[PDB]
DNA sequence: TGCACGGCTCGGCCCGG
DNA sequence: CCGGGCCGAGCCGTGCTTT
């Protein structure tokens, strides 16, 4: 047994989406690049993946069906690996809500509920 | 004096700190031995006593060496052992063997493994055929092929001395012996290796008929001679180890061998000495060129073969190639070259830091290092402009527009490389380090003011000089401090040349002697007639500021401007030459005041100097040729199939020898292994501790004949011989083991459950067949590291030299350096800044970042081992690669049996291992393409064992049987004794270069490492000539490593050859390449019609296929060994080369017939059944035939 | 600068994948009438010709005529990333980069560099 | 001693029936 | 939604001018 726990972190931006969109976006980023960048602004969530030469751009708005809501304390952006993201996001259901919290160059937190009471949480570290 | 002693004391302290923990862990009885199996030495005598013995010889070796020397001491030790004062041994052959081993260990400093591996046996044989008299024979094994020419020659010499001292007659062969030896030499040359040497039959006959000993040994290759059944020899196959010592030993090292003999004062080899003796008006620059061509003739042996994908960077001694510069940089000099990173970039990054290239003049081979204080290429862009790309960023920026490389750049080659190879000095091109000496001398001779370059001068002299020359004193100080970076403006250089009377500054000298005087006459006429120039003034000196001439009027004289290396630009149909480079061209020509006229038997510079008042020196007169080979390397070490634990599994694991998979399926494996028995209860298995009671067990000795088992205590009483029989016992026997139970016990022991794969070995190659604990394998698998034959983890990398460094290059703070021990900089001032230059201590190393990444995993594995398997506190406690600074390693060369300790101080971002030249010499390495290993000290201490070494013959090569804790420059090597350690070469050297002298005539004018030997100042103060901004600046990976296909490789290589002006691709490159593809095409085509079919299930090979069609006595099909696609894999590239370039008709017809021959052989098996829609795919064969 | 809209990106992906099996590089000719392609395989045994007039396209907008070349593998992968009911959009600006966007449940745009083919 | 071809086996994806 | 087909990986092999 090894004890580890992280205190509550100040998460400037918080967005809840569906599993399918994140799954496809991670797949595309892996197709082009090796890392992903999570950028969110007022009523707008976008996720990019810049390859050596190619480019991928996915953007969404609260008015879109992909997102359910957004609340951005201030401008935010960060990057994470693609291997771990593909490992954890795989197996997500289509009709599943996923809550994502992240800020500036600090670990992202993803979580979703099991039968309205269970819960599974991930804590992905940043790059650089 | 005292800092060196403190340094060595700290090293010993850290070594003791590691050794204590290694001893504590090993005493718990979980390993093959109850103590560490790597003793530590301090000097040559200790290494010799450890490696070969006999005991107590260390004191005698020390005293004799201090009295007489090395050779006399070795021979006196031979005599002392022969007399038998170290204890009775036995027969005569025992005495001879012991004496030869000890002596050959003494003479080679006891590093290489020749005394232990090369010499297999010494025996006395009778000359039965003629006289029956006795003579001595030496048996040589395979590992003698690696020792070296000097080692082989000294082995032969010491054998001859011992046999002379033993009262044995000379060896006397027959004529059939000579004929068989000649045939063996020829067969080895034509079937095994080129030997890098090939003596003539007469020379070999002389040697064989004059060699007083029998140079023989067992078979090593699968080839049989025709002169069969020669008496006195127990084999009819190739004895490679016996002939290598003859060819590359005494014969190839005659000069050094005879020098050694003369030093020893032993006679009888006068024939070899005699063999060695038998083997033994006009303008100034016109004459100099003639004489230079007469004496130093171009060499071509380096470019006799070009492979596909490895470019040729210059033709032999062709202008426009590598400009020779005499000097030694911070990180070059041992055998390496200094290169500008801009030239690395502008050749498509085929050159990277640490890439080897086969050179022409000084030696054969070198490694490239970045030097930013020398010049880069001069290129011609796609719009017709000329540029001087002396900067790395500019090279990155303008790489796309480059159309031709007019000049390639400089190469800095040390004076100690010319002394080593005995090469006549080539004339020196004019440079800044020569101009500064002339400037200082003239100032002193005219004004009586004393100044010195590259150092600090008194203020009064600076004020006097500045007042006399009327310039800024600060500028004078700066220019004298770093003449290679600070240069005066062109007008000031002209003023200096007017006042003092010295040639023009070498920066503003163009390549005048690269054009003919008639071309300069034409250009002078054009400039005088149709050019518009703007003049200036400076202290009564008029110089040009701009030249504008229309392109149409200039005509075909634009090539003269390009061959002079003159930067200009083209705009609106005009050619413009700008401020610094208008006076560079017009001042030598007298500002168009005296007409330029050609003369016979004169050069351009001769006419300029005869007519002009400001003199010039030839900026480029010596060029070198080089070619690519052997990219760099900083990779790990793995066995042919990767292994993680030294545990036999057999075929129960599959092709990949997966122990975990075999354990899962409940399989039972039968393999040869060693069992141990617990004395108390009676547990038996392949373990060192009994699980029930945890007490050390005893090895079981088994009689092969009746399978009786005897514990270690019992077998000792029986002398390891069965009582019921009369045969020797064995420590092992074929046995059955269940992997599941053992793996589960190991997993429970270390608490490591998630490991998916665990690779093992098919069978153990040692004579004990002891297995390694499975816990170590599990921890290795968990931490992702691999094991080596002796039970250690190793990392291989190319090696480069370094003597001074900057704290900023290696990313270490000044406070950390002060903690490590560094306090001053190389000039004596305190260390306070990270931009200063600090001298490196002899045993401090600078690893790469790949090495750091791998050694982090190794450190984690060692910490886990200590915490889990042994129950001791962790040692390294590292989370990032920079937590390893201050920790020791072991350096080891692949052909030696002794290592040396080193300390980590920083990391760079290249793929080489930087270290002091003494460190590389201590491993007997030359630093011109060699690769060596490193391992953490504690890992080797805990893991290395002598019971895991293969028993074949060379299982002891490349193993740390002993480690050296101190470094002594007097006994590391002999090539590093020629390195130069001066801050700058004197004027006398530069003036003597023009006389084409030899380096030995001026060896006392330039201080070398040899001059300081013995005195305390051989670790203390060494210096360099050229500085460098960064030591790891430039491309880090060769482009050769990211090309996939052979056609793509050849295409890129040919494009590079096209760009460079001094290569001449158009036929030479393609012909030399075709003589690398044609041999493959023809050899594979011939070998197809006489192949040998093999069975895909077994490995039995049949001369001709079975009539049935399937392997009898097997259940598998029959396959080919030379497929159809193996013949014609290089046909497309060969056709491209023939059709795109200018090759002789002979080669074109050869290729056109080869295609037809490939097509015609398969006419009845693969008929051309498919028609095509379109034809004429740019074929050259059909066109040639039709014409 | 053109704006081409195609419904059912899956059928377009299938068509391009079928075309790309034999050949490696091809140049697409686009004019005021439609898109046409033609090439021959390296073995000189198959010739494939394809045309797509403006009638099939839901929205077509082209000025003049141009030929656009690109690697078949990367285009095939990007099209394979499409779905059954999405609408494919081929658009380009002055910059010589081919921008492909698929607008279904969400909008995703890829960039595919151009290449010149004889 | 690095490269180039050609027989297995052996899992991870996929796609359609 | 369960199963074939296809495609890397990873082991064992060969072979590298010659009247
Ligand atoms: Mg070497
Ligand atoms: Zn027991
Ligand atoms: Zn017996
Ligand atoms: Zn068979």
């Amino acid at each position: 047994e090894i004890e580890v726990d992280l205190p509550e972190l100040p998460f400037t931006a918080k967005v809840v989406i569906l599993g399918d969109v994140i799954k496809e976006a991670v797949k595309d980023a892996s197709l082009v690049s090796d890392s992903m960048k999570f950028i969110a602004k007022e009523n707008e969530f976008t996720m990019r993946a810049e390859g050596e030469t190619q480019e991928v751009e996915v953007k969404l708005t609260l008015e879109d069906e992909g997102l359910l809501d957004i609340e951005v304390q201030e401008e935010t952006k960060s990057a994470y690996g693609i291997s771990y993201l593909s490992d954890m996001v795989k197996g997500l259901g289509k009709a599943d809500e996923v809550t994502i919290k992240f800020g500036n160059e600090m670990p992202m937190q993803m979580e979703y509920y099991i039968r309205d009471e269970g819960r599974l949480i991930f804590l992905l570290a940043p790059r650089v | 004096p005292k800092e060196m002693e403190e340094y060595f004391e700290m090293l010993q302290r850290e070594i003791d700190k590691a050794y204590e923990i290694a001893k504590k862990a090993r005493a718990q009885g979980k390993d093959p031995s109850l103590d560490v199996e790597i003793p530590q030495a301090t000097d040559m005598a200790g290494r010799v006593e450890s490696l070969v013995g006999p005991p107590g010889v260390a004191k005698r070796i020390r005293e004799l060496v201090k009295e007489y020397g090395k050779e006399i001491a070795a021979l006196k030790i031979v005599d002392e052992i022969i007399e038998g004062k170290f204890g009775d041994l036995g027969s005569r052959e025992k005495y001879a063997e012991q004496a030869v081993r000890t002596a050959l260990a003494i003479l080679t400093e006891g590093i290489v493994s020749a005394p232990i591996e090369g010499i297999a046996n010494v025996k006395i044989k009778r000359n039965t055929w003629a006289d029956n008299s006795e003579y001595l024979a030496l048996y040589y094994a395979g590992p003698i092929r690696s020792s070296g020419g000097t080692a082989q020659a000294l082995s032969v010499l010491v054998g001859d001395y011992v046999r002379r001292k033993l009262g044995l007659d000379r060896f006397k062969p027959s004529e059939k012996h000579i004929e068989r030896m000649v045939e063996e030499v020829d067969l080895y040359h034509r079937a095994v290796t080129r030997l890098q040497y090939h003596p003539s039959p007469e020379e070999v006959r002389l040697a064989m008929r004059n060699i007083p000993i029998e140079i023989t040994g067992e078979a090593t290759d699968d080839v049989e001679v025709s002169h069969r059944d020669v008496p006195g020899v127990e084999t009819n196959q190739l004895r490679g180890g016996a002939i290598l010592v003859l060819a590359e030993g005494v014969l190839q090292k005659a000069k050094k061998l005879v020098k050694y003999i003369d030093k020893m004062g032993i006679e009888g080899w006068e024939w070899l000495k005699e063999f060695v003796e038998a083997k033994e008006d006009m303008g100034f620059y016109y004459s100099l060129y003639q004489k230079f061509k007469e004496e130093i003739a171009p060499s071509d042996k380096y470019a006799k073969e070009v492979i596909g994908g490895r470019p040729l960077f210059s033709d032999p001694s062709k202008p426009g190639g590598f400009r020779l510069r005499y000097g030694r940089s911070r990180a070059s000099g041992f055998a390496t070259w200094g290169i500008n990173p801009a030239t690395m970039i502008l050749v498509d990054e085929f050159l990277a830091i640490g890439t080897q290239l086969k050179t022409e003049r000084p030696g054969k081979g070198a490694v490239v290092t970045p030097v930013t204080t020398i010049e880069g290429p001069i290129v011609k862009l796609k719009d017709g402009s000329v540029l001087r790309v002396d900067d790395y960023n500019l090279a990155l920026k303008v790489r796309e527009d480059v159309e031709e490389i007019l000049y390639l750049g400089d190469a800095v080659i040390a004076f100690g490389d010319f002394v080593e190879n005995n090469q006549t000095l080539l004339p020196a091109n004019y440079c800044e380090e020569w101009w500064i000496l002339e400037f200082v001398k003239a100032l002193k001779e005219i004004y009586e003011v004393h100044l010195e370059p590259f150092t600090e001068n008194e203020e009064e002299s600076i004020e006097e000089a500045s007042d006399y020359l009327e310039i800024d004193p600060e500028f004078l100080k700066e220019m004298l401090r770093d003449p290679l970076r600070v240069k005066p403006p062109v007008e000031l250089a002209i003023h200096f040349s007017e006042v003092l009377g010295i040639p023009l500054h070498p920066y503003y000298t163009l390549y005048w002697n690269s054009v003919e005087p008639k071309d300069v006459e034409k250009l002078w006429r054009l400039l005088k007639n149709y050019a518009e120039i703007e003049w200036s003034n400076f202290r009564g000196i008029k110089f040009a500021k701009k030249i504008v001439i229309s392109q149409e009027k200039l005509g075909d004289s634009k090539r003269t401007l390009e061959l002079l290396g003159l930067p200009h630009t083209v705009r609106d149909g005009n050619v413009i030459v700008d401020y610094p480079w208008a006076a560079a061209l017009l001042t030598p020509l007298g500002n168009l005041n005296w007409e330029f006229m050609a003369k016979p038997l004169y050069a351009t510079i001769d006419i300029i100097n005869e007519n002009n008042e400001i003199k010039l020196r030839d900026r480029g007169i010596s060029w070198i040729g080089a070619r690519m080979g052997r990219p760099e390397k900083a990779k790990e070490r793995k066995m042919k199939p990767p292994v993680q634990v030294l545990f036999p599994i057999g075929l129960a694991g599959g092709s990949s020898r997966d122990i975990k998979k075999a354990a899962e399926e409940g399989k039972v494996a039968e393999v040869e292994i060693a069992f141990f028995k617990c004395p108390k209860c009676g547990h038996v298995g392949p373990e060192h501790l009994c699980p029930n009671c945890g007490t050390r067990k005893e090895l079981l000795w088994v009689c092969p004949r009746c399978n009786a088992e005897y514990p270690e205590s019992q077998a000792e009483g029986y002398n390891y011989t069965c009582p019921k029989c009369n045969v020797k016992l064995r420590p092992y026997a074929k046995r059955k083991i269940r992997p599941s139970e053992l793996l589960n016990r190991a997993m429970e022991n270390v608490k490591v459950y998630g490991v998916d794969k665990l690779k093992g070995v098919m069978g153990m190659t040692s004579g004990w067949k002891m297995p390694e604990p499975l816990e170590k394998g599990l921890l290795r698998a968990k931490n992702d590291v691999y094991v080596f034959k002796d039970g250690t983890i190793r990392f291989d990398a190319t090696d480069a030299p370094i003597t001074h460094f900057r704290p900023r290059e290696i990313g270490v703070s000044v406070e950390k350096l002060r903690e490590l021990g560094y306090t001053h900089d190389f000039e004596g001032k305190p260390l306070v800044s990270e931009d200063q230059i600090v001298e490196l201590k002899p045993q401090d190393i600078i690893l790469s970042k790949e090495a750091g990444r791998y050694l982090l995993k190794v450190a984690k594995f060692v910490d886990d081992l200590l915490e889990k398997f042994y129950g001791l506190p962790r040692f390294y406690n590292a989370e990032k690669m920079e937590d390893l600074i201050g920790h020791l390693v072991i350096g080891l060369a692949p052909h030696t049996s002794a290592g040396i300790v080193g300390r980590i101080i920083g990391f760079v971002d290249a793929l080489v291992g930087y270290a002091h030249p003494y460190f590389h010499a201590a491993k007997r390495r030359n630093c011109d393409g060699d690769e060596d290993a490193v391992m953490l000290l504690l890992d080797a201490l805990l893991n290395f064992s002598r019971y895991y070494l293969p028993e074949k013959r060379g299982g002891k090569m490349d193993a740390p049987l002993v480690i050296t804790t101190r470094l002594d420059p007097r006994e590391v090597d002999s090539e590093v004794h020629n390195m130069d350690i001066v801050r700058y070469y004197p004027l006398e050297f530069y003036e003597a270069t023009y006389e084409l002298k030899s380096p030995k005539e001026l060896v006392g004018v330039i201080e070398r490492v040899e001059d300081r030997l013995g005195k305390p100042e051989m670790y203390y103060g060494l210096k360099f000539t050229h500085d460098t901004d960064d030591i790891a600046l430039g491309p880090k990976m060769s482009l050769y490593k990211q090309l996939g296909d052979m056609e793509e490789k050849v295409r890129r290589q040919l494009e590079v050859a096209k760009r460079i002006r001094a290569v001449d691709e158009h036929g030479v490159a393609e012909k030399i390449l075709n003589s690398h593809l044609i041999p493959d095409l023809r050899g594979n085509l011939r070998s197809f019609t006489r192949q040998e079919f093999r069975c895909v299930k077994c490995n039995t090979k049949f001369r001709r296929p079975p009539l049935n069609g399937k392997c009898p006595v097997c259940g598998g099909k029959i396959v080919l060994t030379v497929s159809k696609g193996a013949i014609e894999k290089y046909l497309g590239t060969a056709k491209m080369l023939v059709t795109e370039y200018n090759v002789k008709n002979y080669t074109r017809q050869r290729i056109c017939l080869t295609e037809r021959d490939i097509d015609s052989l398969f006419e009845n098996v693969f008929p051309e059944t498919q028609l095509t829609l379109i034809v004429n795919p740019n074929d050259i064969c059909q066109r040639l035939v039709m014409a | 600068p053109f704006e081409i809209v195609f419904e059912g990106a899956k059928e377009f992906a299938q068509l391009i994948e079928t075309a790309s099996r034999l050949i490696d590089e091809a140049a697409f000719k686009v004019t005021e009438e439609g898109i046409s392609m033609r090439a021959m395989d390296p073995s000189r045994v198959v010739l494939i010709d394809l045309n797509l007039p403006a009638s099939i396209f839901s929205k077509y907008e082209v000025d003049g005529e141009e030929t656009i070349g690109v690697n078949m593998d990367h285009l095939k992968k990007v099209l394979k990333r499409g779905k059954a009911k999405e609408t494919l959009i081929l658009r380009k600006g002055e910059e010589n980069f081919l921008e492909i966007s698929l607008q279904g449940t969400a909008t995703r745009t890829f960039k595919l560099p151009l290449i010149d083919v004889e």
